[PDB]
């Protein structure tokens, strides 16, 4: 099952699930970041 | 003169593996034209890995 | 030869075969001996029944004869199919096997027609053969 | 008045003529 | 008539909480067009507890079907002759699946 | 003031976008029950709006005649945070993902089954290339100087001429 | 065995319908004919150019005649501020009674077409005033086209055939075309402006009978020989002077005031007089001057690609300069024609620029010889052709990833009730260049906004005289000289830059890969146009150099579609005085959709309602007519051949078995359209439907409002 | 008819002959070796141009080529 | 215009019409 999670669709998804949720949580505490202040 | 197992570079300009590295699987011990059989890591569009070349189309980069 | 008349298979059908092109010029006929009374698909629609025979079938295209001649070699292993093309309202008798053997088998006495003594990367540029009757692949 | 004569001549009649000579020139043979 | 049917509340993030519109009463969400509010009223449902247990009732049924697919391939897989019996299959699906399914729903 | 753009703290069209955004939410609030749960989500929406106008006023942005903040890329250092500063912040992150996947493929290709390790990703070799990917602006400098960042044209395959 | 086509005798043995279609397509391809020689080849090119030259003369005589006969040219000279120009009278038997009342427009008694080519504006400034003057021009161009069709037949006679060495001698060709054709005929056109067009603009009738009597200047040609050329720069037409009368006119003939006329918003004719004068002097002195030259001279397709590249660049040059610098009186005020004139030449310039790379690609299969052409500029661009395509693969993909995402950002952000969060990039680089050219609206204050800069001052010889005229135009917001741009104009120019890079990417893909790849190394053995190499090697559909042209015709239509949608909507707020509609709505793609395609196509689409019909119902018909022909090309594009070949093999059956129709027999065996054939057929219906639909929309959305 | 030319990089694999649906090709002994073979196309008038003989050739950039020439009734594959 | 000028223009248009027919019958040859 660990050798299944190393396959491309799952590790393409959970890291994209990680990188999206990184960006989602950023816009909740830091909303509307147009420019560097 | 190329021997078996020698890593060659292909000078046949029409080939899919032109200017690429391959290892000679065998040579034919007769006077047949194109005797040099090279096996390649990369498959062409017909998904094969071997071809018959001559000694004029290969070198001895080893 | 064509051995016409020879018995057509017990078929009765097929809109899809042997229209007005056949009576003016060039229809074909495939002749075989089928070693059963079994059913086989036609290139027109599908069934007939192969006779004991001397079986013969008049087809429109040579492409439909080799497609049926492949089915008799595949499914029934009767490889004795012998196609023809007809007389005065046709062109050329005895199309296959052209030299008494199948073309995938080697036969001495054949001559290499359409052979080239060069590779394909050794083909000349068309600018070298411009405004001449030569073509960039003929030798 | 000259529009009423000319536009059914090259709108109808003159294409039907050049269609006829072309269709004979196509389907003729040496 | 007055209140628009709604589910799928949208989270207060980058501005998609403008989709949580004035849909009716004291609720804010997406006006849905699936007719589940009219299907559940015809089924007789009056409180959200009867919807909550049916959502649990489908998930245990989902696990029941998923276990049955594991069981009927890995453990107890029927032969070919169990599948080619179309007359007993037509007998069972007509009276049992379609008949009792419309008999029990008539109840 | 680089193209007739008045700053947004004194731009009256930008200060009038706030007057109509909250008036379109206060009238959305005026019908609901004051202690209700959709009432507090509109005040969370009203105050999230006030946290972007006060964030854009004090940041020194440039609002036009419409009243929307315009960005100035010629890069000036007084307007460096628009494109130059997050652009540099972009380029390290994208080159990190770039040099990681390039370092992964050179390690995998000199193995027994290279195409197998592209499907199932070796978490040793994957986390190794992340370690070789954080140092990429330094790592590509000695890679380009060594001669092994690029290949000569007698080694690549090339269409016939 | 038939005779048609005479060109390809191997097509004549084809007994199907393909012979009919391929006879029309291999027709004017003169290198493909059997038995052709290169000496016989160029003479057929030379006579065909005479046949083409007459068609341009017969077409212009038709435009002159139908304005002289069925137009209102004399009625329009007296008042170009209210009178709409009439193209030709309508005579269709299919009209109704309520339609003749609706197409009897511009106050005429007969159904007429309101002209949108603006040859009224062009001939009004060439000097013409009366309907008889246009008819004399139509008579004259029937003589020139007769001169063209005679000389084409004449130069095929065996005593008047030009030699092959006369054709391939380009050294004397460039001396004469820049010298005679470009220089003297610009010096001749300089004679037309000073003798005719300048006094006709000042109230004086100058025709063929009286022009030898009256002189263009009160001191005619006496200071041309002593060197005192400055006396032609006397009192010009003032700001008081209305066009076409003696109301405060002048006597100057070669002035360089710059700027525009204060009432027609057009160029001064004295500027155009001094313009083509100096163009003549440069082209005259440029014609006294005369292993790659052995390639360009030998190859007919090389010079054709360079000509279409030269034509395609200068055709965009017309459209970009004609709307900002209106060269014709009352063309700036005619909004529909100005819109139709930009969109005309830009769509042609795209077709000329695509055909430039197309004919260079034909050169590389037919005429290019890599054993003879080695180590020059040509055989080096082929040598690193993978480096050019991949770097064009980047800048296509670099812009399209970002200027789409810049739009989808502004869409989503505006949709969420927050327009104040958009990424609006002010185009400071181009706004510098307008401030470099003198537009003091922004306030950059260098280079001709700098009043003390060395370019505006010119401290060498006190030169700067044309800058008072230019700087009163670009700073004034009454015309289209260097339009005020904002962040919406940023996003479109990078869509445009995406289009010119992508269309080049496809066109130089099949150009450089016309001679072979790893897929098909022998692509020069199969020609420029051929469908595929089968389903082997993974399948090779659309592989050829013809099908790389064919994909870029979609891209040029899309690029000019991006271009002329931006031209039209920017000017629809400039002309209407509401510039703010393009200001806020063009930053996001819904305002491009709602406020341009939906808002402006309302009065078009009510061309015929169930309560009546308007004069726009010919445009509302041709709108839907253009949708239907565009969608039909999809049928030949999506569905491919062997569906239809097996559909005709049953219609052949149903025709051979139907009684009373079994007797009627074809001579050509009906087949499906070929693979290369219906790519062209599908692209033709696509390209015609692309152009017919916009031309109906661009006309009717502007004629309804102006 | 379509032209079929067989180049000398063929190996006598016999695969293009048995992949021909219209029986154009055949195998023939070779001159300079008298042991190996080569394909040959003596019946090019029958060729429909399907290029199935190129899909079966094992050599890198196949030794048998098909150039679609003039279209007769056989090469158009017409049943009428 | 005048009515006689229209039939004059149609008369002088026969001169390109024979010449276009004469050129195309030579270009075909
Ligand atoms: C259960 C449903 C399911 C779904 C929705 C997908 C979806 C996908 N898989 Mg697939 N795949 C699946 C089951 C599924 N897979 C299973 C069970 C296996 C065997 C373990 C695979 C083996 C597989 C491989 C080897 C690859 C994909 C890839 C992909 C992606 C295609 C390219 C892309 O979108 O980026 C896509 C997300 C490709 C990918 O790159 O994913 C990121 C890819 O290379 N999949
Ligand atoms: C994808 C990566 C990711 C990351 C880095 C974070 C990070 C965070 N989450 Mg989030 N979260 C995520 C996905 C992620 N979340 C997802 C997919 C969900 C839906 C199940 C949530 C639901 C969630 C809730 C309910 C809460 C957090 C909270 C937090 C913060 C506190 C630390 C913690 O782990 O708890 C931290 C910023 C907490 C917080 O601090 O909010 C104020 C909190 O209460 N997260
Ligand atoms: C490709 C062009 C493009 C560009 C340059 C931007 C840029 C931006 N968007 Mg936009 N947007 C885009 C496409 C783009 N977006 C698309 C395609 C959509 C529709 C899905 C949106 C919909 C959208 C919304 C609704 C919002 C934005 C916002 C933003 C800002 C980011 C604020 C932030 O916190 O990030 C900073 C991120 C970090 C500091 C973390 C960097 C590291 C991450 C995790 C790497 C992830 C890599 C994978 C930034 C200016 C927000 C904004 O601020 O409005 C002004 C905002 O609310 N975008
Ligand atoms: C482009 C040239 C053109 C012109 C000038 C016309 C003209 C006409 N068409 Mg149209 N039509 C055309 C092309 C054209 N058609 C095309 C391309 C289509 C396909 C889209 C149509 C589809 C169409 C339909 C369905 C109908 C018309 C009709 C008409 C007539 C309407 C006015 C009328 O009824 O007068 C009154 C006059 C008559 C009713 C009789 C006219 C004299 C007849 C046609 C000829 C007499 C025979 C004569 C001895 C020798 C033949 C001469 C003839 C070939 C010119 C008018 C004659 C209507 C019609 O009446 O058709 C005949 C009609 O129903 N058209
Ligand atoms: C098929 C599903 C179904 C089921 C499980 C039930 C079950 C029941 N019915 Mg109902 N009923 C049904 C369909 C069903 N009915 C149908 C199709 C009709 C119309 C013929 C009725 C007409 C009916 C009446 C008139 C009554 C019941 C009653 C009952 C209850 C006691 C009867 C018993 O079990 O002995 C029991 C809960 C009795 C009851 O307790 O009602 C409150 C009762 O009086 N049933
Ligand atoms: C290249 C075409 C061209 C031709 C065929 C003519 C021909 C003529 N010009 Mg014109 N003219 C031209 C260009 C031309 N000009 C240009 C380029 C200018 C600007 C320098 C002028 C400005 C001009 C003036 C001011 C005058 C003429 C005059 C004349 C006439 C007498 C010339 C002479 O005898 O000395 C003659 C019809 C004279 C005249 O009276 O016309 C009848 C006269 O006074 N020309
Ligand atoms: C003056 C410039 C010029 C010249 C001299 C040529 C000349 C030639 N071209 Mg080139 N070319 C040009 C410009 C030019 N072209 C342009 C502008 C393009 C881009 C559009 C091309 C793209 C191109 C390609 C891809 C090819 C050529 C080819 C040729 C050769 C044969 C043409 C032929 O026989 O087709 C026959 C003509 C037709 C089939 C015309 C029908 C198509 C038109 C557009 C239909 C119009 C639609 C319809 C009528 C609209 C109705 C209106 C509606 C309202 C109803 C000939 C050498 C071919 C060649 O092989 O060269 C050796 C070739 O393959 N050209
Ligand atoms: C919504 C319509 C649409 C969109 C978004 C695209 C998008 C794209 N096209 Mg495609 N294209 C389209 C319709 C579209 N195309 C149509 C209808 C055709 C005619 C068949 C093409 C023919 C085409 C060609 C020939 C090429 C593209 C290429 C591209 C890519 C350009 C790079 C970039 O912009 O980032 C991009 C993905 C290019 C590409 O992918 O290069 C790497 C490229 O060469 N397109
Ligand atoms: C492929 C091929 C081909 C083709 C090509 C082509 C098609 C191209 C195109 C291209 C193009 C078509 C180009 C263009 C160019 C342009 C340019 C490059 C321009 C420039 C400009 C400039 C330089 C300007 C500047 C300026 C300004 C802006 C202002 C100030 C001053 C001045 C004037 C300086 C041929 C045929 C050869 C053949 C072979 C192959
Ligand atoms: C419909 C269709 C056919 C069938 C089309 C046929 C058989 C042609 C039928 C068209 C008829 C003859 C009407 C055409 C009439 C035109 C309006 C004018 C043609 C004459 C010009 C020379 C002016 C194909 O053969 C085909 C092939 C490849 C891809 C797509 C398709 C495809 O979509
Ligand atoms: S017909 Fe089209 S899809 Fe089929 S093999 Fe030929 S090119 Fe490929
Ligand atoms: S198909 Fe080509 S490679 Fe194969 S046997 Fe025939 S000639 Fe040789
Ligand atoms: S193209 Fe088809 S029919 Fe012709 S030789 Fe090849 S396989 Fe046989």
């Amino acid at each position: 099952f660990s050798k299944y999670l190393s396959t491309a669709p799952v590790i393409g998804t959970l890291t994209a699930f990680f990188l999206a949720g990184l960006l989602i949580e950023i816009n909740r505490f830091n909303p509307d970041l147009l420019v560097y202040p | 003169m190329v021997q078996r197992g020698s890593k060659v570079r292909i000078l046949r300009k029409e080939s899919y593996w032109y200017q690429e590295i391959g290892t000679v699987a065998s040579i034919d011990q007769s006077g047949i034209k194109y005797p040099v059989i090279v096996r390649f890591e990369k498959v062409n569009y017909s998904n094969v890995n071997s071809n018959n070349f001559s000694l004029d189309e290969v070198v001895e980069v080893e | 030869t064509l051995n016409l008349n020879a018995p057509t298979p017990i078929f009765g059908g097929s809109t899809g075969g042997l229209l007005r092109k056949a009576e003016v010029e060039e229809f074909y006929s495939i002749t075989w001996t089928g070693k059963s009374e079994t059913v086989f698909e036609l290139p027109t629609g599908g069934a007939a029944i192969m006779r004991a025979g001397e079986n013969l079938l008049r087809l429109a295209r040579k492409e439909q004869c080799i497609a049926l001649g492949a089915q008799l070699k595949d499914k029934f292993k009767i490889t004795d199919y012998k196609i023809y093309r007809v007389y005065p309202s046709g062109e050329v008798q005895f199309l296959h096997p052209k030299d008494g053997v199948f073309p995938e088998k080697v036969n001495p006495g054949r001559v290499a027609v359409g052979s080239n003594k060069r590779r394909i990367g050794q083909n000349p540029d068309p600018a070298k053969l411009k405004f001449k009757g030569q073509e960039t692949f003929d030798s | 008045n000259l529009p009423s004569i000319l536009v059914p001549m090259v709108g109808i009649v003159l294409p039907a003529i050049v269609m006829a000579l072309l269709f004979v020139y196509i389907e003729t043979d040496e | 008539t007055t209140i628009k049917p709604s589910a799928q509340v949208v989270w207060p993030i980058v501005g998609q909480e403008i989709l949580n519109g004035d849909v009716g009463g004291g609720f804010q969400g997406i006006q849905i067009t699936s007719g589940l509010f009219q299907m559940w009223r015809a089924s007789g449902i009056t409180t959200e507890l009867q919807l909550y247990v049916t959502a649990i009732g489908a998930l245990v049924m989902a696990a029941l079907m998923l276990f049955a697919g594991w069981f009927h391939y890995h453990k107890a897989a029927p032969k070919l002759e169990w599948f080619q019996n179309a007359e007993s299959m037509m007998n069972h699906h007509l009276g049992g699946l379609f008949g009792l399914g419309s008999l029990s729903w008539a109840g | 003031d680089v193209a007739g753009l008045i700053p947004c703290s004194q731009s009256d069209a930008f200060e009038r976008r706030l007057k109509n955004t909250t008036q379109r939410l206060e009238n959305r609030l005026k019908k609901y029950e004051p202690g209700s749960a959709p009432a507090e989500a509109l005040q969370k929406q009203i105050d999230k709006t006030q946290q972007r106008f006060d964030k854009y006023r004090n940041s020194g942005l440039l609002c036009g005649a419409d009243g929307l903040p315009h960005l100035i890329t010629d890069g000036r250092w007084s307007h460096a945070g628009e494109f130059t500063i997050p652009g540099l912040l972009f380029l390290y992150i994208a080159g990190f993902i770039g040099w990681s996947g390039r370092s992964y493929l050179q390690a995998v290709a000199a193995s027994d089954n290279s195409t197998e390790k592209e499907i199932i990703i070796d978490i040793p070799v994957a986390l190794q290339s992340v370690s070789k990917g954080f140092v990429w602006p330094l790592a590509a400098l000695q890679e380009f100087s060594s001669g092994k960042l690029t290949a000569r044209d007698e080694e690549i395959t090339i269409s016939p001429r | 065995g038939t005779k048609f086509p005479k060109a390809s005798q191997a097509l004549a043995q084809d007994p199907t319908t393909r012979r009919i279609w391929y006879g029309i397509a291999t027709a004017n391809d003169f290198e493909t004919n059997d038995g052709i020689t290169e000496e016989n080849l160029y003479q057929k090119i030379f006579a065909s150019h005479f046949g083409h030259l007459a068609i341009i003369f017969l077409w212009t005589s038709g435009n002159l005649f139908h304005v002289a006969w069925q137009g209102n040219f004399e009625q329009w000279v007296k008042d170009p501020l209210n009178t709409r120009p009439i193209a030709h009278a309508i005579s269709d038997p299919h009209f109704g009674q309520r339609a003749i009342e609706a197409f009897s427009q511009a106050g005429a008694s007969s159904p007429v077409n309101i002209s949108y080519s603006g040859v009224y504006q062009w001939w009004y400034t060439q000097g013409m005033r009366t309907n008889e003057e246009l008819y004399n021009g139509a008579i004259f161009l029937l003589i020139l086209s007769a001169l063209s069709l005679f000389a084409g037949w004449l130069h095929l006679q065996p005593k008047f055939r030009p030699n092959l060495s006369w054709f391939k001698n380009a050294e004397s060709r460039l001396n004469h075309h820049l010298g005679g054709l470009f220089g003297t005929s610009s010096l001749a056109w300089t004679g037309h402006i000073v003798h005719v067009a300048i006094p006709e603009s000042r109230g004086q009738h100058v025709g063929w009978d009286n022009f030898l009597q009256v002189a263009p200047h009160p001191a005619g040609l006496q200071p041309f020989f002593t060197g005192n050329w400055g006396v032609y720069t006397e009192n010009p037409d003032t700001a008081n002077h209305v066009f076409g009368s003696s109301d405060g006119a002048g006597t100057a003939i070669l002035t360089f005031l710059g700027g525009f006329h204060p009432q027609t918003q057009s160029l001064w004719l004295t500027d155009i007089a001094h313009h083509h004068l100096a163009i003549a002097v440069l082209f005259i002195v440029a014609g006294h001057m005369y292993g790659l030259y052995d390639t360009v001279n030998n190859s007919l397709h090389f010079q054709l690609g360079l000509a279409l590249a030269a034509l395609g660049v200068i055709t965009s040059l017309v459209a970009q300069h004609m709307y900002s610098i209106p060269p014709y009186a009352y063309l700036a005020r005619d909004f529909t024609t100005q819109a139709a004139l930009y969109t005309h030449h830009q769509y042609i310039a795209g077709f000329l620029m695509v055909g430039a790379f197309a004919h260079g690609a034909i050169f590389l299969v037919r005429d290019y010889d890599a054993e003879q052409n080695k180590n020059n500029v040509l055989a080096r661009i082929i040598d690193h052709k993978e480096a050019i395509i991949s770097h064009l693969s980047w800048v296509s993909l670099f812009l399209g990833f970002h200027t789409l995402g810049l739009y989808v950002h502004n869409d989503v952000v505006q949709a969420f009730g927050t327009p104040e969060k958009q990424i609006l990039i002010e185009p400071v680089f181009a706004q510098w260049i307008q401030s470099v050219h003198g537009k003091s609206l922004y306030g950059f204050e260098v280079l001709l906004n700098n009043a003390d800069s060395i370019t505006r001052v010119a401290p060498g010889s006190a030169q700067p005289i044309w800058l008072p005229g230019w700087l009163d135009a670009i700073n004034s917001g009454n015309n289209s000289l260097f339009l005020t741009i904002g962040p919406g104009d940023f996003l479109v120019h990078h869509a445009i830059a995406l289009g010119l890079h992508t269309t080049t990417l496809i066109l130089v893909k099949g150009a450089l890969d016309a001679r072979g790849s790893k897929l098909m190394p022998d692509k020069k053995d199969f020609g420029y146009s051929f469908p595929c190499d089968g389903p082997g090697r993974g399948g090779t559909c659309d592989i050829s150099a013809w099908d790389a042209f064919y994909l870029a015709v979609f891209w040029m239509l899309n690029t000019i579609g991006w271009t002329t949608f931006y031209w039209h909507w920017k000017h629809l707020g400039v002309w209407q005085g509401n510039v703010a509609q393009f200001n806020e709505s063009s930053t996001y793609l819904m305002g491009w959709f709602r406020d341009y395609l939906w808002l402006n196509s309302s009065q078009l689409i009510n061309g015929y309602n169930p309560f009546g019909m308007n004069n726009l119902s010919v445009w509302a018909w041709m709108f839907l007519f253009g949708h239907l022909i565009w969608a039909t090309g999809f049928m030949f594009l999506i569905s491919w051949r062997g569906y239809w070949q097996e559909l005709i093999e049953t219609l052949v059956w149903a025709h051979e078995r139907t009684p009373l129709a079994n007797l009627v027999r074809w001579k050509d065996k009906p087949v499906a359209l070929s693979i290369v054939q219906a790519r062209l057929v599908g692209l033709a219906h696509f390209a015609v439907g692309y152009i017919v639909t916009y031309a109906a929309f661009l006309i009717a959305s502007t004629a309804s409002k102006f | 008819a379509h032209t079929v030319k067989i180049y000398d990089t063929c190996i006598g694999c016999t695969q293009c002959v048995r992949a021909c649906p219209t029986d154009v090709l055949e195998m023939v002994p070779w001159d300079g070796c008298r042991a190996n073979q080569i394909a040959s196309a003596p019946r090019t008038e029958d060729c429909v141009g399907c290029k199935r003989c190129e899909s079966a050739c094992p050599t890198d950039f196949l030794s048998i080529r098909v150039y679609l020439g003039a279209e007769t009734t056989r090469s158009m594959g017409l049943g009428y | 215009l005048a009515d006689g000028q229209i039939f004059t223009a149609l008369a002088v248009a026969l001169v390109p019409g024979i010449l276009a027919l004469r050129l195309a019958l030579e270009l075909y040859k």
